[PDB]
RNA sequence: AGAGUUAAAUUAUAACUAAGCUGUAAAAAGCCCUAGUUAAAAUAAAAUAACCCACGAAAGUGACUCUAAUAAUCCUGACACACGAUAGCUAGGACCCAAACUGGGAUUAGAUACCCCACUAUGCCUAGCCCUAAACCCAAAUAGUUACAUAACAAAACUAUUCGCCAGAGUACUACUCGCAACUGCCUAAAACUCAAAGGACUUGGCGGUGCUUCACAUCCACCUAGAGGAGCCUGUUCUA
């Protein structure tokens, strides 16, 4: 808040600056963008014009982070990254033509659809009514999902390694695992669907 | 108002319940009012016109009541 | 209004109808009072709450040489006239 | 087109068929909607008994059983066992005001099955037995 | 009981459409005062407690009906005033 | 028309007995009321239920019904819509009738005189 | 506000009755 | 006041069908000789009309029919005469449903309460008692006036004729008396003693486990991050010394 709300945030997109000419409403809009006089809020150090950034890879990132260490958590990133490119290439070789066809080797997309299949449908939120706190089931917003199932990623991975085992190892081993949905994360996101059809009933407590 | 006379009388029931209007709605003298409310009781228990319903053959007579029920 | 029955020739269906007569003879002892105090050099006063003639009471009392309060009343304005108006001050010898 | 919204009378030459039968020979669904609970009994228009079904019937327990989820869950197990029976159309007949009513209708409806006229039979005295006593005294 | 029965508070639903119909009935039963009735019935009102209840429902509706008649006696004075800034 | 007023309350003059005892006199005031908030009720509790019943089918497996999963979430978004862009609307139009403010305003232009 | 001498005659007489029952 | 009648419920009771039904903010207990639908007497109570404002002296009276019927050529008037809601009493009959009491179930520190279930006196009919209500519209009855005129609030202010009442607060709808089908009753109704106030209306606050709007931006809930409370030490309190 050092900037005043006069202040809009920066589009870093290239492709949307390179090619205006076909769009008449985003002209206008763009147009009304700068021509309004309006100050930009100074593009962060976070964020790039970088052809190689995921919003999602560095969202995960941040959220490994402890104290102040942007290195040694996109280390631990780029690391995991390697080790799932590493392990399905292993995993490539050793198999056969068909099974050369069927196995990814984008830690991007293993990444993506790990996270998708690990994100939950329905949530709880504590109500209280008659001096009692019932557990009822809330729908989501998506930001929430998306958060709650990197959260438990980087939960699990933290607390239940051996002390031996490294971080991109038992990491990579969970984001292959959640890919194929057999991983205990997905059983966290089981547990939280049964709890939530077990109070079923309950639903008609909440009032939005 | 004669209580023999079923068709004028349940002119002013509610079709679907059965019961009796009041002034704002059939819009009489309080007189006639009272006189319609009477013979219709009258004609209920004297077993002439039924209490649960509007008889359905009067169902298409004039409407001359102010209520709508559909809308 | 109770007092202004006095007034009325009557009400002829529904509408009250107000006697000229007596309308003419109190409206002269106005006008020479009027005129009588103007003649004697003193402030007259033009007061309407009304908005239509707004305009034309300023209009007129401008055109007099008279003043028009025809906007919203201050409320202690001739009751505590030295505060409002000034450190000292004349107030109006009539009021219409 | 002309639609009424009130019934075809007995006695009455309307034609109107739900597969193929008159208003009359349509089975009954009799819905009894209580503040604690919600019964459901398909019917012959013979009266005899197709199908039932209720939120304790459902396996639901004592509040769960109040809330119209459970009426719907109660509507819908009506309507396939009544459907097993083979029953396309329904006459709806409402009993008592209460959080399952709207819930058991369209939980009939959700469960494969054809819903005609809904009438409502609630107890109304005109004062007969006086009700118990209000609470909080 | 003894009336011929499906004559009353009965409603057809209309082109399969069941919310419809439903809310029709419901508008009916409210209309003619049969859904406070029941409401009312669940649990007994002593005499004076109902004199009382009639009582302030017809000061209440006395006071409505009187606001909504200077309301929409008043409602032509709502359009734009002529003499602005006069 | 208005329920009659005429030997209704207690007074020193009439000569039957009171059917209205009014808590507060009767007299309009100057203001009307402010409009009510709605009472909420939970939304998307059908395809909920819709989507519990297939989940305890088919054993809580997400990839076997994508279609209840969607509509629930379609669903959900239109009740945030409606929670978001009704609150507005419902806030300033009155459709016939207008907002209390300008009734007010309306009703202090040509006040109930108790008075005089 | 009139309560408080209802309150003292209703004490009064329930006090009483009391007694009478015991006496 | 009599006599006759019953539409909506509800229930004995069968007949199918279902294993549960009932009950709450939530449960337990209860019931499964239960529940839903289809049949149904008796009993009791009288949706809507009624946004009406009638009848009766008051209490009261609002399902239908009929009989009988609503004093005074109309001032006031008792301790005399006749009535008088609910509850209660005596005797006989009824009993659907409700329900003091009581017994279970919850709640709670307790809960001889509020909440849940069951059941009784009682509510109903006949006959006789009892004679009280915040029986208050807290505004006497009969005639008038809208003149003079605002303590406050409330239902604006007043004249005339009457009757009934009222002499600080408590003590006291009490003690003692008379009378009374009342015998834990009603009625009538003091004093010793205690106090220097007791009261009525208002004003401005504050407060409210009161309602309606609008909010909370590190901030209550929902939610994010890191910690404290457990270990050792460091340092400060409290005790003991
Ligand atoms: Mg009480
Ligand atoms: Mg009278
Ligand atoms: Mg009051
Ligand atoms: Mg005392
Ligand atoms: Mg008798
Ligand atoms: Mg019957
Ligand atoms: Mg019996
Ligand atoms: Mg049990
Ligand atoms: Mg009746
Ligand atoms: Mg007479
Ligand atoms: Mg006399
Ligand atoms: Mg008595
Ligand atoms: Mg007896
Ligand atoms: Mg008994
Ligand atoms: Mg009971
Ligand atoms: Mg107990
Ligand atoms: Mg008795
Ligand atoms: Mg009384
Ligand atoms: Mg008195
Ligand atoms: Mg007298
Ligand atoms: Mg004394
Ligand atoms: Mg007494
Ligand atoms: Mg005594
Ligand atoms: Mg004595
Ligand atoms: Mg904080
Ligand atoms: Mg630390
Ligand atoms: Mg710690
Ligand atoms: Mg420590
Ligand atoms: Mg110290």
């Amino acid at each position: 808040s050092r900037y005043g709300p006069e202040y809009k945030d920066p589009q870093i997109d290239k492709e949307y600056y390179r090619k205006p000419l076909a769009e008449q409403t985003e002209e206008e809009k763009y147009e009304r963008d700068f021509k309004k006089t309006q100050l930009i809020k100074a593009a962060p150090a976070t964020k790039t014009s970088s052809v190689f950034e995921d919003p999602v890879i560095s969202k995960f990132t941040n959220m490994m982070m402890k104290g102040g260490n942007k290195v040694l958590a996109r280390s631990l990133m780029t690391q995991t990254l390697e080790a799932v490119k590493r392990k399905q290439f292993a995993k490539y070789h050793a198999a056969s033509a068909e099974e050369q066809a069927t196995i990814e080797r984008n830690p991007y997309t293993i990444f993506h659809q790990a996270l998708k299949n690990c994100e939950p449908v329905i949530g709880l939120v504590p109500i209280l009514k008659g001096g009692h706190f019932y557990q009822v089931p809330v729908p989501l917003a998506d930001r929430r999902r998306r958060f709650l199932a990197m959260k438990w990623m980087i939960a699990e991975c933290r607390e239940k390694k051996h002390r031996r085992v490294l971080m991109p190892e038992k990491l990579s081993q969970e984001l292959l695992e959640a890919f194929h949905n057999q991983g205990p994360v997905i059983k966290r996101k089981h547990d939280m669907h049964k709890m939530a059809e077990a109070n079923r009933a309950l639903a008609h407590y909440r009032w939005w | 108002v004669d209580y023999k006379n079923v068709q004028l009388l349940s002119q002013f029931i509610s079709p679907f319940t059965g019961c009796i209007y009041g002034r704002h709605i059939t819009g009489l003298c309080g007189k006639k009012q009272k006189e319609i409310t009477k013979a219709i009781k009258r004609a209920q228990i004297l077993g002439f016109m039924p209490v649960t319903y509007k008889d359905p053959a009067y169902l298409k007579d004039p409407k001359v009541c102010n209520i709508k029920y559909r809308e | 209004h109770r007092f202004m029955e006095p007034y009325l020739f009557g009400s002829r269906l529904g509408q009250d109808i107000i006697d000229l007569e007596q309308t003419a003879a109190h409206l002269q002892l106005a006008l020479n009072f009027t005129a009588h105090v103007a003649y004697r050099e003193g402030i007259i006063l033009f007061v309407s709450r009304h908005r239509q003639f707004a305009h034309l009471i300023e209009t007129t009392a401008r055109d007099c040489g008279e003043y028009a309060h025809t906007r919203y009343f201050k409320g202690g304005l001739l009751t505590n006239a030295p505060l409002l108006l000034g450190p000292g001050v004349r107030l109006p010898d009539l009021i219409i | 087109s002309s639609f009424s919204i009130y019934p075809p009378i007995p006695g009455q030459e309307n034609s109107l068929r739900w597969a193929g039968k008159k208003f009359e020979e349509i089975p009954i669904a009799h819905i009894k909607a209580s503040y604690n609970n919600t019964q459901i009994q398909v019917v012959s228009a013979a009266h005899q008994p197709l199908a039932h079904a209720s939120c304790g019937t459902e396996g639901f327990r004592n509040a769960k059983k109040g809330t119209g989820i459970a009426a719907q869950t109660a509507g819908i197990a009506a309507a396939a066992k009544a459907t097993g029976k083979g029953v396309t159309h329904v006459r709806v007949v409402v009993k008592g005001l209460g959080p399952g009513r709207l819930s058991a209708i369209k939980g009939l409806t959700m469960g494969g099955l054809e819903v005609i006229s809904i009438t409502d039979n609630t107890p109304i005295p005109h004062n007969g037995c006086r009700p118990r006593k209000a609470r909080r005294l | 009981a003894n009336h011929l029965k499906f004559i009353a508070r009965t409603v057809m639903v209309q082109e399969g459409n069941v919310e419809g119909a439903y809310r029709t009935l419901n508008r009916i039963l409210t209309m003619d005062g049969l859904i406070e009735d029941i409401k009312r019935r669940r649990y007994y009102e002593k005499p004076c407690r109902r004199r009382q209840r009639e009582s302030y429902e017809t000061c209440r509706r006395i006071y409505n009906m009187e606001m909504a008649r200077k309301i929409n006696f008043l409602m032509r004075k709502n359009r734009a005033d002529p003499w602005q800034g006069c | 028309a208005t329920p009659s007023l005429r030997g209704r309350l207690a007074r020193l003059g009439n000569p039957r007995r009171p059917i209205l005892k009014p808590n507060k006199p009767l007299i309009l005031a100057n203001h009307v009321g402010e409009r009510r908030r709605e009472k909420g009720e939970a939304t998307c509790i059908t395809e909920m239920s819709v989507m519990m019943a297939c989940w305890k089918q088919n054993e809580f497996r997400d990839e076997a019904c994508r279609k209840e999963i969607q509509d629930f979430f379609d669903c959900a978004s239109r009740a945030e819509a409606a929670r978001k862009m009704r609150s507005i609307q419902e806030n300033l139009g009155e459709l016939g009738s207008l907002p209390p403010k300008k009734l007010n305003k309306l009703l202090h232009r040509f006040p109930n005189k108790p008075h005089v | 506000k009139n309560i408080l001498k209802i309150r003292r005659r209703k004490m009064n007489h329930h006090k009483y009755r009391k007694l009478v029952k015991r006496t």
